[PDB]
């Protein structure tokens, strides 16, 4: 074990990652969440009722990248500069995590919210991809162990990230996709790091291992997408936007693949995003003798 | 399913693949709110009959105005009203007029008017009675080009009321009792609403002595901390104090805001930019010992002129800060916490008409009137009652004047029921007002939409064909308002007192409009007014008009003000003052969702070049134009510049100083990008 | 080889010797000294009282308005005398103060212009209006040290740039804001010539009350509180204080303004306070129960008469009883707790026995507050004003012209029914030229009263001297008695006013003086001396104690001809004047055998009690150790004579308790006490 | 595993301490260390020397607070948003250890930056002071995990903590020192959390379990007490004020055993400093 000398750096990234993650970074109560209240009394009884369960599902996700998930991918990383990023990452991850629960006091009841999350506690397809990448961190593979957290960070957290989204498009919950829009932001980079980082121990790799890591990837891809359509016709049913969701999912799976040097699995008319949810995704001195004059 | 108003109205923050804006989801959304709020919560009523009779005997209307008609006339003027074919204009609109204006129950869970109800109401109660009036202001304030300000919109008419006009302008002298009656000036007149602005300027400065006894005076900073609470106390409910930039306590005065809820607004002389010129010192002179040996209180003296004289008399007691650094500090300041706002003393006082010395404006630096200090026996009753200043206040939509023909009959009725809210303001809880109120006939003709109506004819903000237009048109209703003055006091048969010492009086009021420059220098000017039916005044109607004067008087004072409108542009659709809009679409902190979205007027995917928003249209151009206005209106006009967030110091300060040379008569507050 | 100024002789007043015998010398040296080394090196030295007037007149020194009612004979003559009765200075903070306070200086204030008994003069001039005899009467009774013009009347008489006669103030606020703007404007007004000032908060509308049938509106009193506490701060010299009942909804908030837990949120610093207990707030401790904090606004509706003017101990039930009258509640006990724990850090709120008040009131009406000294207790009435502040019905407010005896130099002159008799007219004097202007409710009510506060000083001075521990069986009925025999004489003279003048205090015929109900406890026996000790001290000091005869002839007299003066008497305590007087404060204990005093470039000024030698010690205790008790004890049979009220500082150590407060304030309640300044706790 | 639920929160503490811990954030680019630059040239070559050796095991010191500390902490903890503050401090430390890195380029230099730092391995009482507190990370045992805590983070620390406080009550490099005074309020609800949370563990510790710690905390903070001597007496040797850096040690080191629930050691005449240093805090 080395001192931190910020000053003789290994990597370009490390700093410039570490002044973008911790520029933007966030607190809850600073947005105005409770102006949302008049949009949210307007859900349905089932509307109001899915917009819970998404949050749940979006809780233990960044729940497990804070406890399990970054700390676990400290291990991997080259540079020491690296893991001073994972560290606030891992934190990052746990401000998701509150958000949410400042949301719940907000808008909604225990009442509801107990509901939702003892579902989530019993939910099939929620807590498979919750095991899917539990498996995979826990095992001692260090290029799997990104590929799995980049597709959590990169696609997992958008099979629910849709519906605050959505509704934004509507101009409904605005506020509540304001704060949203900053975990995203987050998790974009969470993504590329990750991902870069995976990409350079991979041109590391024999030429022949090179072939094995880029069919797993798509494998699992394949099987997290698999459980996320099964996923999103669960929650979503009784909506009917399935379509945009599931189209949403594919647009949101090139998103990780591009991250890690792959090229993209799903056709643009798949991946076909309607623009105004891509479009909600993201919106002293002295004087002069002379300027005297006149 | 679902789509409420406040959803639909949300939808005007978002585009299309060109780059659209959805105008289609603010007149739905308005559709909307008419039928999830308004129209299942108002209440029916067979005729308008029992809607006179029952909303009198219930105690909301008051008879004491429709018993002045005929009541056959009062539904005659009703049903005109709902047949002149209103309908609403912006979503925030009808939002506005709905929560804010319109009369509701006692409880508050019904709607009892509605806006064509609104402005009957109003014209009933301006024209006194006046059959051929009352029909005059109900087309005028329906077919949008004359309108009301907010206090006067809002409770014309009401039997459960406040006051008519809000805004208030009163000096305190240098002594315990004008001091003590001030404090309480303000808690009779911020409980009824009143935005009240003081004179500080004429205070003891610190460590000035008391009794003949040295080194004992608070200074105006304590006087302030009373007011403060005098206002915090009474809600609604905002103050504001205004300091000469030459009083010694000026930098502490400053330093207040570097004593929350309080407006700061310094007088600046022509003579401190002189200073400020070869980078030299400012002199503030004791306030006290002006008293002494020149006999006049300090708020009452042409600072700029005597200056030298008074840096000679060794009595007064000369303090020395810097001039560079004064200027410097105020932008300081205002980069910070909006004001100080500026006037300047000497600007104003030049082409001021009437007799005497201003020295102070009120809370948003539009209003300038000349007044008299009062004098008090001990037990606070006036042995002198003084002059001091309130602010009757309505304004024009630049382009629905534009539009109609009889410009002139569009201004008189205008003109006529601003003055009729003079003959109404009795503010009983501060005499030297009313009784100023009551010799002075002060008013404030305002305009607004001139963005919207440049834009709408096509001319780009800041043009050399914008401020041609914008110049020949205060011009024209000048002349309108000077006229219908003249008429009003050939029919009380009485002018304004102080008259005979006025320049409209000696007549060298209108040695201005007897000379030219007065026809159009671009050829896209001249056609508007071609087109539009307004006859530009010809020299033998201002010199018709001079002899008029000079005969019968102006029965008011003061007769133009433009403020910077607060809500009632977004009833009467109107980008806001005579400048440019802060941004394409405003966003503001309202009701429910806390913010309600306002598309500016006239505005559509097409003409999209011409609404350039404020902040980069640059501050010059808004000067400019304001330069135009600043010409024509004889009181002041509340300029508001817009710097981007990065702007420094200098470029406040360099744009004050182009302000200050271009001649405008006030300045209000320097706004930042950042929403 | 030289060095003692007069200050280090004065501190020399703490230092013993070896076992412990206190310097008095060195204070008595410090005087001689203080003339030596400053007062005389500074004084203007006049070559006769002939070109001194001459001097002190055309120079616009002396007020020449009061020298002319006399042939300027009489007044070189009187001058003369005044320096021919020797008097000499007692103890150096006595003289010491007088100079630097008091006395007249040059206008540079480098000069001295008066001797202490210039002074005497002025004043007994000024105050006797043109009458010879009455003018050497006071030059006399002042002199001996009979008679001491509070501050205010002594300090600005004669001089003729001057400050206010009077100050001390009692106005009151109405539920409406002409008056709460004519409040702050008083406050100003006031307070700008040094006059404190006490208000009436009792009346305004509470805590959420609605506005013009408009629900839930009003800001409570503390907006208005701080108002004036700001006011206060402006007008500077500059005290003042603030009454409100105990059953005024705001008043757990009210009490929690001077509590630590704030700082500008629910935060007064400069304003003095003043609770208002109704006997009933006891009834409902008692029963451990909650006290019924009602609507002024209700009240004000439906009974037609606003908050303080009704009864609240006698309508308790009654207003329990009104459901139209809104009711919020909360703890009796721990309101009475809270009051301790503010007592504690704060010294405030003081109290005022509503009904003890009201009940010993022998005149019309009912008393609503007090003012900052908790000592005056006189009944207003309300004002009416126009939109434009103008009054349209000057009520009456109450001024409080106050002046004072030493109890042991009274108890030393041969007449006292002389001693009185001019201390009286002296101070009627005072209340017949308080033309207030800034404040006309309290100059035309001054004008109406014609109210005056006789006090009483040098008691624990009187008693120690004449080998009297405080509060024993000799001294209750000793000063039970004292108080007796001066109400009398107070009320004779009165009387005798009311008789050269041929008028009475307005609304006489109202008052229990008129119906004779006020002599019925004076003519019900159990005035005759409780000890032998007290009745030889009366022997001794030749005073004819008022019999049963006197108290009928008196009687027939005040029921024919009146009594010029609704109030006579009240007894503050005395801070200032208490020093140049010679007096252990008011009727209360010392404060330390060497009272220190942070006045002066020492930081320190000594003091040392009248009569105290190194024989008599046992007889000088502090008043920390004597015990609430005795003190309340002592007031009590004061009390019972006197018609305004007597200022009651309480004295604690720090290792009192919560309850010791709370306890001592019910056995001040019990033994009938009138009202309670503040409670003092021992460290310096 | 179950995700976070911060609306049935567990103990009061939690929250308090993620309320303001979260509050107080801050960065070194947020204060201008642009200004410690004209006042920087007024120390010695020694002076200048030891400012950096001084902030070089305080910046070795967040390092393994960063990435070993918190950590093995996070198996320990009883509330699941226990593991959340924890993980702040985790990142909180890395800045503040950046924060010393900031330093050694906004006025320090590169040949200089090279010297204290391969000193801080070549330094027995450095070298030590951290392999001792890590051996109690790197233990099994939980209650000598979070005594390490609280001593690195309340006694350990404070050997260059002094340095910048006697610098600022002179007004030279304040604006490194108003950085440090952020850096402290952290650690004081860093080394107040942890120990207020081994106070909770010992109410399941049985009676003889309690001294088995009691005495176990004398014989390791004494033992790191006497390696800080070393490294205290070396470093400020020829400055002189290593006898007020003496009573420094003795001042948080009473309130590192406050920081656990115990009784101050160190006495009125040893606890009692420059009472100048105190009052720029
Ligand atoms: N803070 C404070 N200000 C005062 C006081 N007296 C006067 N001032 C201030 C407020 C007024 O603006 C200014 C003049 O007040 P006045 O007319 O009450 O002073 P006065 O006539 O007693 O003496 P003057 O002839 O004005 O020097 O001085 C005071 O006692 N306290
Ligand atoms: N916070 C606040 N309190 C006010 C205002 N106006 C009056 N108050 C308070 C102070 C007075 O104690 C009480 C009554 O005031 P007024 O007698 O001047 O009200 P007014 O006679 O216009 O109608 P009212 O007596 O309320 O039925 O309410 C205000 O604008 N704001
Ligand atoms: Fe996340
Ligand atoms: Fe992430
Ligand atoms: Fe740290
Ligand atoms: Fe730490
Ligand atoms: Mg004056
Ligand atoms: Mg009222």
């Amino acid at each position: 074990i080395s001192a931190i000398n910020w000053n003789k750096i290994q990597d370009d990234k490390d700093l410039e990652v570490w002044n973008r993650l911790t520029s933007n970074f966030w607190l809850p109560e600073k947005v105005p969440l409770s102006n949302d209240i008049p949009a949210w009394q307007t859900l349905s009884a089932a509307e109001q009722q899915l917009t819970i369960r998404v949050f749940t599902g979006l809780t233990l996700l960044d729940t497990i990248q804070n406890i399990a998930g970054a700390p676990s991918l400290m291990a991997d990383a080259i540079t020491p500069h690296e893991e001073a990023v994972l560290s606030n990452i891992s934190f990052m991850e746990a401000v998701h995590a509150r958000s949410y629960s400042s949301i719940f006091s907000t808008l909604c009841q225990t009442k509801e919210v107990d509901a939702a999350y003892a579902w989530s506690e019993e939910n099939p397809p929620l807590q498979r991809k919750a095991q899917i990448i539990l498996a995979h961190y826990v095992s001692d593979e260090p290029l799997k162990k990104k590929i799995a957290s980049v597709f959590l960070e990169s696609f997992l957290f958008y099979s629910g990230f849709w519906l605050p989204m959505y509704f934004s498009s509507r101009g409904k919950l605005t506020n509540t996709a304001d704060l949203i829009r900053l975990i995203i932001r987050d998790e974009a980079v969470h993504g590329y790091y990750i991902g870069y980082k995976y990409q350079i121990a991979l041109q590391k790799l024999s030429a022949i291992e090179r072939e094995e890591l880029k069919l797993f990837a798509l494998d699992l891809l394949m099987e997290l997408y698999d459980n996320e359509i099964r996923y999103t016709e669960a929650l979503y049913a009784e909506t009917g936007w399935v379509n945009d969701v599931k189209a949403f999912l594919c647009y949101n799976a090139n998103k990780a693949l591009m991250n890690l040097g792959y090229e993209a699995l799903f056709p643009p008319e798949m991946a076909d995003v309607n623009p105004a949810i891509l479009a909600a995704l993201s919106p002293t001195v002295e004087t002069e003798d002379e300027d005297w004059n006149f | 399913e679902t789509m409420d108003y406040h959803a639909l109205n949300a939808m005007l923050n978002l585009y299309d693949k060109a780059g659209h804006i959805q105008f289609d989801k603010d007149q739905q959304a308005i559709d909307a709110f008419f039928a999830t709020h308004v129209r299942p919560h108002s209440v029916t009523f067979a005729s308008q009959h029992e809607r006179l009779g029952t909303l009198v005997r219930e105690g909301y209307y008051d008879d004491a105005v429709l018993a002045r008609y005929d009541r056959a006339f009062v539904l005659r003027l009703f049903e005109h009203a709902h047949a002149s074919g209103f309908r609403f204009q912006t979503f925030l609109g009808a939002w506005k007029f709905y929560t804010s204006y319109t009369l509701k129950t006692f409880d508050g869970k019904r709607y009892l008017e509605h806006f064509e109800d609104r402005v009957t109401m109003v014209a009933l109660t301006l024209a006194q009675g006046d059959e051929t009036l009352a029909t005059q202001l109900t087309d005028e304030m329906l077919s949008g080009r004359f309108q009301p300000a907010t206090p006067t919109f809002l409770n014309c008419g009401k039997q459960q009321r406040g006051e008519l006009v809000s805004c208030f302008l009163l000096r305190i002298e240098d002594n315990m009792e004008s001091i003590g009656r001030a404090v309480n000036s303000a808690l009779q007149l911020s409980k009824r609403g009143g935005g009240v602005a003081f004179l500080l300027s004429n205070l003891r400065e610190a460590g000035a002595p008391i009794k003949r006894i040295e080194n004992q005076s608070s200074g105006v900073i304590p006087v302030m901390k009373m007011l403060e609470d005098a206002f915090s106390y009474a809600n609604q409910g905002a103050g504001a104090v205004y300091l000469h930039a030459h009083h010694p306590d000026i930098l502490r005065f400053l330093d207040t805001k570097r004593i929350k809820t309080l407006s700061l607004g310094v007088v600046i002389p022509d003579i401190t930019f002189r200073l400020a010129k070869e980078n030299a010192q400012m002199a503030l002179f004791s306030p006290y010992d002006i008293q002494r040996r020149y006999g006049k209180p300090f708020g009452d003296i042409a600072i700029s002129e005597r200056y030298d004289e008074l840096i000679a008399d060794p009595h007064v007691r000369k303090t020395y800060i810097n001039a560079r650094d004064f200027f410097q500090t105020l932008a300081e300041i205002q980069f910070e916490s909006g004001y100080p706002y500026i006037m300047f003393e000497d600007t104003v006082n030049r082409a001021n008409p009437i007799a005497g010395r201003i020295n102070m404006s009120n809370l948003c630096s539009e209003i300038l009137q000349v007044n008299s200090a009062s004098r008090y026996d001990d037990n606070l009753d006036y042995t002198h009652i003084g002059h001091d200043i309130s602010c009757n206040l309505g304004s024009l939509n630049i382009a629905h004047v534009m539009d109609s023909p009889d410009i002139g009959r569009t201004v008189e009725t205008a003109i006529r029921g601003l003055t009729a809210v003079s003959d109404m303001s009795h503010i009983r809880s501060v005499p030297s007002i009313a009784a100023g109120n009551a010799a002075s006939h002060a008013i404030g003709l305002g305009q607004m939409n001139l963005h919207g109506y440049l834009a709408r004819e096509g001319i780009a903000y800041g043009s050399p064909e914008a401020l041609d237009f914008t110049n020949l048109y205060f011009y024209t209703i000048t002349w309108h308002a000077v006229h219908t003055s003249m008429r009003l006091a050939r029919e009380r048969g009485k002018t304004f007192a102080g008259f005979a010492q006025s320049r409209y009086a000696s007549g060298d009021y209108f040695t201005q409009y007897l000379q030219d420059d007065w026809q159009p220098k671009t050829a896209k000017v001249r056609a508007l007014f071609a087109r539009s039916g307004i006859t530009l005044p010809t020299r033998e109607m201002w010199l018709k008009l001079r002899d008029d004067v000079m005969r019968y008087g102006i029965y008011n004072q003061n007769l133009q003000a433009v403020p910077p409108t607060g809500s009632i542009s977004y009833i009467n659709h109107a980008t806001s003052s005579i400048h440019p809009i802060v941004a394409k679409i405003e966003i503001r902190k309202e009701g429910k969702t806390g913010r309600v979205y306002y598309p500016a007027p006239f505005m559509t995917n097409e003409n999209l070049d011409m609404y350039q928003d404020a902040y980069d249209i640059g501050p010059e151009k808004i000067i400019d134009t304001y330069a135009e206005a600043t010409r024509h209106v004889d009181q002041g006009l509340s300029l508001t510049l817009f710097f981007p967030d990065t702007a420094t110091t200098r470029d406040i300060n360099k744009a004050q100083i182009y302000a200050w040379r271009k001649g405008i008569k006030s300045l209000y507050y320097i706004r930042l990008r950042q929403l």
